[PDB]
RNA sequence: UAAACGAUGUCGACUUGGAGGUUGUGCCCUUGAGGCGUGGCUUCCGGAGCUAACGCGUUAAGUCGACCGCCUGGGGAGUACGGCCGCAAGGUUAAAACUCAAAUGAAUUGACGGGGGCCCGCACAAGCGGUGGAGCAUGUGGUUUAAUUCGAUGCAACGCGAAGAACCUUACCUGGUCUUGACAUCCACGGAAGUUUUCAGAGAUGAGAAUGUGCCUUCGGGAACCGUGAGACAGGUGCUGCAUGGCUGUCGUCAGCUCGUGUUGUGAAAUGUUGGGUUAAGUCCCGCAACGAGCGCAACCCUUAUCCUUUGUUGCCAGCGGUCCGGCCGGGAACUCAAAGGAGACUGCCAGUGAUAAACUGGAGGAAGGUGGGGAUGACGUCAAGUCAUCAUGGCCCUUACGACCAGGGCUACACACGUGCUACAAUGGCGCAUACAAAGAGAAGCGACCUCGCGAGAGCAAGCGGACCUCAUAAAGUGCGUCGUAGUCCGGAUUGGAGUCUGCAACUCGACUCCAUGAAGUCGGAAUCGCUAGUAAUCGUGGAUCAGAAUGCCACGGUGAAUACGU
């Protein structure tokens, strides 16, 4: 389906910043709506990890923000045959949304004394590769960056395309012929 | 937009009627199609199938059909001049040369197709397929094996029909 | 046969009605049922000529008819008797002081009620009902109108099962929100049981009806532009 | 649907006049905190047996130019079935369809 | 035996060719299974002619020839029966009673492939939240009684007809009570209706008191309300939705459908209305029998956004006065501000993408860019789809009633399951204290400042009101600080005791709101499953429709306001 290729749109600022990487982790953070605790959520948070350490404040944030965040995803297709993958590289958009997700779901159950210090606890606890979506990203790239040997229903499909024009070569597809 | 051919009489022989459907895509819309013969008095290869909305303005259009693409053909006397044995689409017909004391002999649709034909009173047998619709191809095939008359004498009847173009 | 809810989805947004009278709060209800009333009762007493449309008015300390004719003078009588009468009982149904004009309206001679009275003679008497409805829609297109649709229901031609049937010619679009555009609904029985023929005419899209008003009510007409506004 | 309820209502508006009119604050002035220490006993509470159908708490009107089993609408004198076939035909005034 | 065949008997003569496979042989640069010359079988392609269609076409299914084989509706039967051959099962030509109106060659379009391939909706995805689990709100069924009334059954039933349900309502059930009858006209009798007021009975209804005897007139007599009675006649959630009318839901925003007409085929019918690329689009580049035009879609349309523009109150206030510094008022117009003319933005530009191209995406100034934001907005029409119960209505039944007055009971029971939605399970939250800003709208039997009463809701009285004037209204979440650790808590607060309130003689089961004390279910719920692209989704309060009395919903508003949209 779709008709056209639609992007993203334009998001609004909030009354405490007018830096993105802060204004992109509080709408994330957002829950029940409202954005005015987020604001304080992150900066009460932020001032947490710069007194574990004074050279940052972002120390544990930055690095947790790469190493529980993907690259790859697969999905599953087959309309004949044998059962089939196709992985896709996708944007750093949704990468990084995974991840910050990830952390805030991990962070809220993880049942210390103030939201400050259990984000501030989890972002240093996935810095040091040893949090609890480290498994998640290890897992998921894995199974992605292997199904890159399959394409939808191979077998017809590698008699199909040579005969309508095309290669001899082994490829993924997005659910046509190879 | 087209030449047409008339006759100075008139013809409304309707002959069929039906109705098309596509059943689920639009689901049945109330057209008909229909099929309608325009003769001349002495015949023509006029034939018409047409369709529409309803059956008035679907009769018209198969009627306009009849007189388009057709010319007038024509044949002496309410006699045809050869027992031929005409043909179209199995749908096959008879005729052998007869009186003038007979006129007509025939039922339904077929004596007043036969009429404006010209081949009324040699009108023999019918077989094959003798529904409506192919029936009645009397006019059309059954005056494209046509003979007509034009000579004085029989021993004449080949030599003048030679000298009609040499 | 999903029919779309034909014209009531449609009005007030640049396309007038068959009332225009302010009313709000509680009683809004006694002035409707009083409208319904002197509509039923006013054009069953001028039914004597056909008649293409039908408006009721209620301005400050009035109420106004206008009524759309195939021909004008026809419902006001001779002398000026008739005319008071249909004054008499707008004023005893409404409750208000009352005044009636004659007018008509765009393409006059032609109506959507005419056309259905002539497709409902045939089926009546319980002969002639297969080319009646296209005859109709033909002398229909010959007096006016940019389009027209008419469909046909009933017990059709006095037949012992039910017929849709339809006919739409020309530009009646259906989506259209903009122009009066004239509908009837007619309801009648006969002695095989009830027919009905649904009559949609299509006069302009922006040919008929009231227009957009083109200016603020704010700054015309005010001979002093001012009542204090700090400028004195 | 169903004249039964229709022709209650047309009977009770004569029937408001004729028991409930007399006997409206009645009630409060006899029994509830008009009486006080006035009234009260017996003597006077025996007065009000006359309305029980007259009363406003079941003056339901439903529509009011055919009858319908609920969903009456007050600002119209008129139900939804009813609007919509009045607004159709054009006859209700000032009449838009929702756009802003 | 058989699908045991140039599917086409045998063999032959004649009828525009070209070329493929592959081969005698003349000729070639032997220039690639080739060409030309002249034969070959064997196959593609198509003309004269032929078919019902596929198809045939110089190897005929053409034009024919001689001479032989064979058929006479289907099923039952290539069997039986007869003659004959066969170790032996078998083979061989080839039939009827009986059954039956068909059986059978071909092809159109829908649907459909699990044959090949193409496309779309927030339908998924990319996520986010919700129902289903708790409890409550409310509808459905199950199950129950005098009866717990139906209509409807994924998408096309279940916050929907049937939006405010004590009786009324209202179908249901039972009890009183009458038949022109709640209601119209027409005749007859008793009471005027209206109002105040005691009482009997359940209330219907009636008696008595006190006020009034109006209305028109032959004061015959009747209308008005109520009782009484008779016809004509009124009335009928009366049946039948294959007897119907009006009306509407579906596919779907499918991306197509139809109206007039020509053409190709013997025609059914197609074509257009189908392909590629592009789209909200029959929009637009390319193009075949489609041509012209309409529908869906685009448009006019109301609305927003800045911004121009005018009014200047029941709206506003930069400076200025009265002054507690409040537009309340002297006064002012810079200003929002309300409702309206509208301006601006056109996929128009530039660049990428795209088949040149529509158009999509990016780019930029700007309040704002994706046909600016929002809404309007949905074709012909099969579906025997659903309503005779708004309403219309025949055939056709009751009319001491399938009407009608009056009271009481019930849908809302409770066993649970099921649709939908509400608010919780947390801490993005709750609590405590302190602290903030709305939009919109409803109020002429009404609500309503002050008033006195009130734990609060509210109460009766009333200035006032017409709602930008007055009041609902302390708007809440949110904000400030401190606090809380998965422990049913610092979340949730159902039940229940018990008090206070509303419309009304009358709140017990069936109704709604306030408030005091205690206190359970519920740790984000399985199968199942949907809505959503941005003022949306989520979440908190508000008002309104409805509305005798009252909301958890709906409907619309405003607070605080998100992830992402690769891909089919």
């Amino acid at each position: 389906p779709r008709r056209r290729v639609i992007g993203q749109r334009k998001i609004l600022p909030d009354p405490k910043f007018g830096s993105e990487l802060l204004a992109k982790f509080v709408n994330i953070l957002m829950v029940d709506g409202k954005k005015s605790t987020a604001e304080s959520i992150v900066y009460s948070a932020l001032e947490t990890l710069a007194q574990r350490s004074g050279k940052s404040e972002l120390e544990a944030f930055e690095v947790a923000l790469e190493n529980v965040r993907p690259t790859v995803e697969v999905k599953s297709r087959r309309v004949g045959g044998s059962t089939y993958q196709v992985p896709v590289e996708v944007r750093p958009v949704r990468r990084n949304a995974l991840a910050m997700r990830w952390i805030v779901e991990a962070a809220r159950k993880r049942g210390d004394k103030s939201m400050a210090l259990r984000l501030a606890n989890e972002l240093s606890d996935a810095a040091e590769n040893k949090g609890t979506a480290v498994k998640k990203r290890e897992d998921v790239h894995r199974m992605a960056e292997a199904n890159k040997a399959f394409a939808h229903y191979r077998w017809l499909s590698l008699r199909s395309f040579s005969h309508q024009a095309g290669a001899s070569s082994k490829q993924p597809a997005l659910g046509y012929l190879n | 937009a087209h030449i047409e051919k008339q006759a100075g009489e008139l013809q409304e022989k309707l002959i069929a009627v039906n109705r098309v459907s596509k059943t689920v895509k639009g689901g049945r819309i109330f057209s008909f199609t229909a099929l309608t013969v325009v003769g001349d008095g002495n015949g023509r290869v006029g034939f018409g199938y047409g369709k529409a909305r309803e059956v008035p303005a679907a009769i018209q259009k198969a009627m306009e059909k009849a007189r388009r693409n057709m010319i007038n053909v024509a044949l002496n006397n309410g006699t045809l001049q050869h027992p031929v044995k005409g043909v179209h689409t199995g749908s096959r017909v008879f005729m052998q040369p007869a009186s003038e004391g007979t006129g007509i002999i025939a039922g339904g649709a077929m004596r007043a197709v036969l009429e404006v034909a010209g081949v009324h009173n040699v009108l023999a047998k019918a077989y094959g397929s003798t529904n409506p619709i192919n029936v009645v191809r009397a006019t059309i095939d059954g005056l494209e094996n046509m003979n007509s008359p034009e000579m004085v004498a029989a021993k004449r009847g080949k030599s003048v029909e030679e000298i009609l173009g040499k | 046969g999903q029919k779309v809810h034909p014209n009531g989805i449609r009005l007030g947004i640049v396309k007038p009605w068959n009332s225009t009278w302010f009313a709000n709060t509680k009683e809004f209800a006694d002035n409707l049922d009083s409208d319904f009333k002197v509509r039923q009762y006013l054009t069953k007493e001028l039914a004597k000529a056909s008649v293409s449309r039908i408006v009721i008015e209620r301005p400050a300390k009035s109420i106004r008819v206008t009524i759309h004719t195939a021909r004008p003078g026809i419902v006001i009588g001779k002398k000026g008797e008739d005319v008071e009468k249909l004054r008499k009982v707008v004023a005893d149904i409404a409750g208000v002081p009352a005044q009636i004009n004659i007018a008509e309206v765009r393409k006059p001679e032609l109506d959507a009620k005419l056309v259905a009275d002539s497709i409902t003679s045939q089926l009546e008497r319980r002969v002639m009902f297969r080319r009646a409805m296209k005859r109709a829609v033909q002398n229909a297109m010959r007096l006016g109108a940019k389009g027209i649709k008419v469909e046909v229901s009933g017990r059709l031609g006095g037949a012992e099962i039910a017929r849709t049937e339809w006919y739409r010619e020309g530009r009646v679009p259906l989506h259209t929100l903009r122009a009066d555009i004239d509908y009837n609904t007619s309801e009648a029985h006969t002695t095989y049981g009830v027919i009905g023929v649904k009559v949609w005419i299509f006069k302009g899209e922006i040919l008929g009806g009231m227009a957009a008003v083109e200016q603020p009510e704010k700054p015309a007409a005010q001979p002093k532009k001012q009542q204090r506004k700090g400028r004195k | 649907a169903k004249q039964s309820m229709k022709a209650r209502e047309v009977k009770r508006v004569a029937l408001a006049d004729k028991y409930f009119a007399k006997r409206a604050e009645l009630k409060a002035i006899i029994s509830d905190v008009n009486a006080s220490d006035e009234d009260r006993w017996n003597a006077v509470l025996k007065l009000q047996t006359l309305p029980r159908d007259s009363s406003p708490s079941r003056q339901r009107n439903r529509c009011r130019q055919t009858g319908r089993p609920h969903g009456f609408l007050r600002k119209f004198g008129l139900s939804r079935i009813k609007v919509r076939e009045a607004a159709m035909r054009g006859e209700i005034p000032g009449l838009k369809k929702a756009s802003w």
